Protein backbone atom coordinates (compact mmCIF):
# COMPACT_ATOMS: atom_id res chain seq x y z
CA UNK A 1 0.00 0.00 0.00
CA UNK A 2 2.76 2.41 -1.01
CA UNK A 3 0.18 5.20 -1.47
CA UNK A 4 -1.29 7.15 1.42
CA UNK A 5 -4.66 6.41 3.03
CA UNK A 6 -7.64 7.82 1.17
CA UNK A 7 -9.48 10.94 2.28
CA UNK A 8 -11.78 10.62 5.30
CA UNK A 9 -15.39 9.71 4.67
CA UNK A 10 -18.12 12.36 4.92
CA UNK A 11 -19.68 13.32 8.25
CA UNK A 12 -22.30 10.95 9.56
CA UNK A 13 -25.97 11.94 9.54
CA UNK A 14 -27.18 14.30 12.29
CA UNK A 15 -28.53 12.54 15.35
CA UNK A 16 -32.24 11.97 15.83
CA UNK A 17 -34.40 14.60 17.40
CA UNK A 18 -34.92 14.04 21.13
CA UNK A 19 -38.01 12.48 22.69
CA UNK A 20 -41.05 14.70 22.47
CA UNK A 21 -42.20 16.57 25.51
CA UNK A 22 -45.10 15.03 27.39
CA UNK A 23 -48.51 16.62 27.69
CA UNK A 24 -48.99 19.12 30.48
CA UNK A 25 -50.89 18.37 33.65
CA UNK A 26 -54.65 18.75 33.83
CA UNK A 27 -55.86 22.01 35.31
CA UNK A 28 -57.62 22.12 38.68
CA UNK A 29 -61.40 22.07 39.19
CA UNK A 30 -63.00 25.47 38.88
CA UNK A 31 -64.46 27.25 41.94
CA UNK A 32 -67.92 26.49 43.31
CA UNK A 33 -70.74 28.38 41.60
CA UNK A 34 -72.54 31.40 43.11
CA UNK A 35 -75.04 30.70 45.90
CA UNK A 36 -78.71 30.45 44.91
CA UNK A 37 -80.43 33.82 44.68
CA UNK A 38 -82.82 34.47 47.60
CA UNK A 39 -86.39 35.54 46.82
CA UNK A 40 -87.08 39.19 47.42
CA UNK A 41 -89.09 40.25 50.44
CA UNK A 42 -91.52 41.85 47.98
CA UNK A 43 -92.16 38.64 46.02
CA UNK A 44 -92.67 36.72 49.26
CA UNK A 45 -95.20 39.37 50.36
CA UNK A 46 -97.03 39.06 47.03
CA UNK A 47 -97.24 35.29 47.19
CA UNK A 48 -98.05 34.88 50.89
CA UNK A 49 -100.01 37.94 52.04
CA UNK A 50 -103.36 36.60 50.92
CA UNK A 51 -103.04 33.21 52.54
CA UNK A 52 -102.00 34.88 55.80
CA UNK A 53 -105.08 37.08 55.69
CA UNK A 54 -107.35 34.16 54.90
CA UNK A 55 -106.03 31.95 57.62
CA UNK A 56 -106.20 34.77 60.19
CA UNK A 57 -109.83 35.35 59.24
CA UNK A 58 -110.70 31.65 59.41
CA UNK A 59 -109.08 31.33 62.82
CA UNK A 60 -110.87 34.43 64.09
CA UNK A 61 -114.16 32.84 63.06
CA UNK A 62 -113.19 29.63 64.86
CA UNK A 63 -112.53 31.60 68.02
CA UNK A 64 -115.83 33.54 67.72
CA UNK A 65 -114.17 36.86 67.23
CA UNK A 66 -114.69 37.29 63.49
CA UNK A 67 -113.05 40.42 62.05
CA UNK A 68 -113.66 43.51 59.96
CA UNK A 69 -115.14 42.12 56.71
CA UNK A 70 -112.46 41.33 54.10
CA UNK A 71 -112.12 42.52 50.49
CA UNK A 72 -114.45 40.88 47.97
CA UNK B 1 8.10 6.98 -3.91
CA UNK B 2 4.38 6.72 -3.17
CA UNK B 3 1.33 5.54 -5.11
CA UNK B 4 -2.18 6.98 -5.41
CA UNK B 5 -4.19 7.71 -2.28
CA UNK B 6 -6.67 5.04 -1.34
CA UNK B 7 -10.45 5.26 -1.75
CA UNK B 8 -12.46 7.53 0.52
CA UNK B 9 -13.37 6.31 3.98
CA UNK B 10 -16.90 5.35 5.04
CA UNK B 11 -19.38 7.89 6.42
CA UNK B 12 -19.07 8.67 10.12
CA UNK B 13 -21.66 7.35 12.59
CA UNK B 14 -24.89 9.20 13.32
CA UNK B 15 -24.77 12.08 15.76
CA UNK B 16 -26.03 11.77 19.33
CA UNK B 17 -29.75 11.86 20.15
CA UNK B 18 -31.12 15.28 21.04
CA UNK B 19 -32.31 16.25 24.50
CA UNK B 20 -35.92 15.52 25.47
CA UNK B 21 -38.48 18.21 24.85
CA UNK B 22 -40.13 20.27 27.55
CA UNK B 23 -43.48 19.24 29.09
CA UNK B 24 -46.45 21.23 27.93
CA UNK B 25 -48.02 23.87 30.11
CA UNK B 26 -50.72 22.72 32.53
CA UNK B 27 -54.29 23.17 31.49
CA UNK B 28 -56.41 26.05 32.71
CA UNK B 29 -58.73 25.80 35.70
CA UNK B 30 -62.24 24.54 34.96
CA UNK B 31 -65.13 27.01 34.88
CA UNK B 32 -67.12 27.92 37.98
CA UNK B 33 -69.81 25.47 38.95
CA UNK B 34 -73.47 26.18 38.28
CA UNK B 35 -75.33 28.62 40.53
CA UNK B 36 -77.26 27.21 43.47
CA UNK B 37 -81.04 27.00 43.09
CA UNK B 38 -83.28 29.98 43.77
CA UNK B 39 -86.69 29.42 45.30
CA UNK B 40 -89.65 28.86 42.96
CA UNK B 41 -92.96 30.62 43.52
CA UNK B 42 -94.54 27.32 44.54
CA UNK B 43 -91.73 26.70 47.03
CA UNK B 44 -92.14 30.14 48.59
CA UNK B 45 -95.89 29.49 49.01
CA UNK B 46 -95.26 26.12 50.62
CA UNK B 47 -92.83 27.58 53.16
CA UNK B 48 -95.33 30.29 54.03
CA UNK B 49 -98.04 27.65 54.46
CA UNK B 50 -95.86 25.67 56.84
CA UNK B 51 -95.01 28.76 58.87
CA UNK B 52 -98.69 29.64 59.22
CA UNK B 53 -99.66 26.14 60.25
CA UNK B 54 -96.91 26.00 62.90
CA UNK B 55 -98.13 29.28 64.41
CA UNK B 56 -101.83 28.73 64.94
CA UNK B 57 -101.40 29.00 68.73
CA UNK B 58 -99.61 32.34 68.41
CA UNK B 59 -102.20 33.64 65.98
CA UNK B 60 -105.00 32.58 68.30
CA UNK B 61 -103.39 34.48 71.16
CA UNK B 62 -103.61 37.71 69.20
CA UNK B 63 -107.15 36.98 67.95
CA UNK B 64 -108.75 36.14 71.32
CA UNK C 1 7.46 3.76 -10.47
CA UNK C 2 4.19 3.73 -8.54
CA UNK C 3 3.41 1.48 -5.63
CA UNK C 4 -0.22 0.44 -5.19
CA UNK C 5 -3.01 2.70 -4.11
CA UNK C 6 -3.27 3.24 -0.37
CA UNK C 7 -5.86 1.77 1.99
CA UNK C 8 -9.30 3.33 2.39
CA UNK C 9 -9.47 6.50 4.40
CA UNK C 10 -10.75 6.70 7.95
CA UNK C 11 -14.44 6.94 8.77
CA UNK C 12 -15.83 10.46 8.65
CA UNK C 13 -16.65 12.35 11.86
CA UNK C 14 -19.88 11.64 13.77
CA UNK C 15 -22.90 13.67 12.68
CA UNK C 16 -24.03 16.75 14.58
CA UNK C 17 -26.09 16.15 17.73
CA UNK C 18 -29.82 15.94 17.17
CA UNK C 19 -32.14 18.84 17.98
CA UNK C 20 -34.13 18.91 21.23
CA UNK C 21 -37.48 17.09 21.30
CA UNK C 22 -40.68 18.82 20.24
CA UNK C 23 -42.67 20.80 22.79
CA UNK C 24 -45.34 19.01 24.80
CA UNK C 25 -49.00 19.76 24.21
CA UNK C 26 -50.97 21.73 26.81
CA UNK C 27 -52.85 19.82 29.46
CA UNK C 28 -56.63 19.54 29.56
CA UNK C 29 -58.73 22.04 31.43
CA UNK C 30 -59.95 21.08 34.87
CA UNK C 31 -63.59 20.09 35.41
CA UNK C 32 -66.21 22.66 36.39
CA UNK C 33 -66.40 23.49 40.06
CA UNK C 34 -69.15 22.13 42.31
CA UNK C 35 -72.59 23.76 42.27
CA UNK C 36 -73.20 26.79 44.46
CA UNK C 37 -75.34 26.15 47.50
CA UNK C 38 -79.08 26.54 47.07
CA UNK C 39 -80.85 29.38 48.82
CA UNK C 40 -82.14 28.15 52.19
CA UNK C 41 -85.71 28.61 53.39
CA UNK C 42 -84.72 30.94 56.24
CA UNK C 43 -85.21 34.18 54.33
CA UNK C 44 -88.75 33.09 53.40
CA UNK C 45 -89.58 32.03 56.97
CA UNK C 46 -88.30 35.34 58.26
CA UNK C 47 -90.55 37.37 55.95
CA UNK C 48 -93.59 35.14 56.55
CA UNK C 49 -93.17 35.67 60.30
CA UNK C 50 -92.78 39.40 59.85
CA UNK C 51 -96.00 39.45 57.81
CA UNK C 52 -97.84 37.41 60.42
CA UNK C 53 -96.72 39.72 63.21
CA UNK C 54 -97.75 42.74 61.13
CA UNK C 55 -101.20 41.47 60.26
CA UNK C 56 -101.93 40.27 63.79
CA UNK C 57 -100.88 43.61 65.22
CA UNK C 58 -103.19 45.34 62.73
CA UNK C 59 -106.18 43.36 64.01
CA UNK C 60 -105.84 45.18 67.34
CA UNK C 61 -105.34 48.58 65.72
CA UNK C 62 -108.41 47.97 63.57
CA UNK C 63 -110.59 47.12 66.60
CA UNK C 64 -109.42 50.22 68.46
CA UNK C 65 -109.98 52.55 65.52
CA UNK C 66 -113.39 51.00 64.80
CA UNK C 67 -114.51 51.98 68.29
CA UNK C 68 -113.13 55.51 67.75
CA UNK C 69 -114.68 55.96 64.29
CA UNK C 70 -111.22 56.84 62.90
CA UNK C 71 -110.22 54.04 60.53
Amino acid sequence: GSGPPGPPGPPGPPGARGQAGVMGFPGPPGPPGPPGKEASEQRIRELCGGMISEQIAQLAAHLRKPLAPGSI
Amino acid sequence: GSGPPGPPGPPGPPGARGQAGVMGFPGPPGPPGPPGRAPTDQHIKQVCMRVIQEHFAEMAASLK
Amino acid sequence: GSGPPGPPGPPGPPGARGEPGNIGFPGPPGPPGPPGRDATDQHIVDVALKMLQEQLAEVAVSAKREALGAV
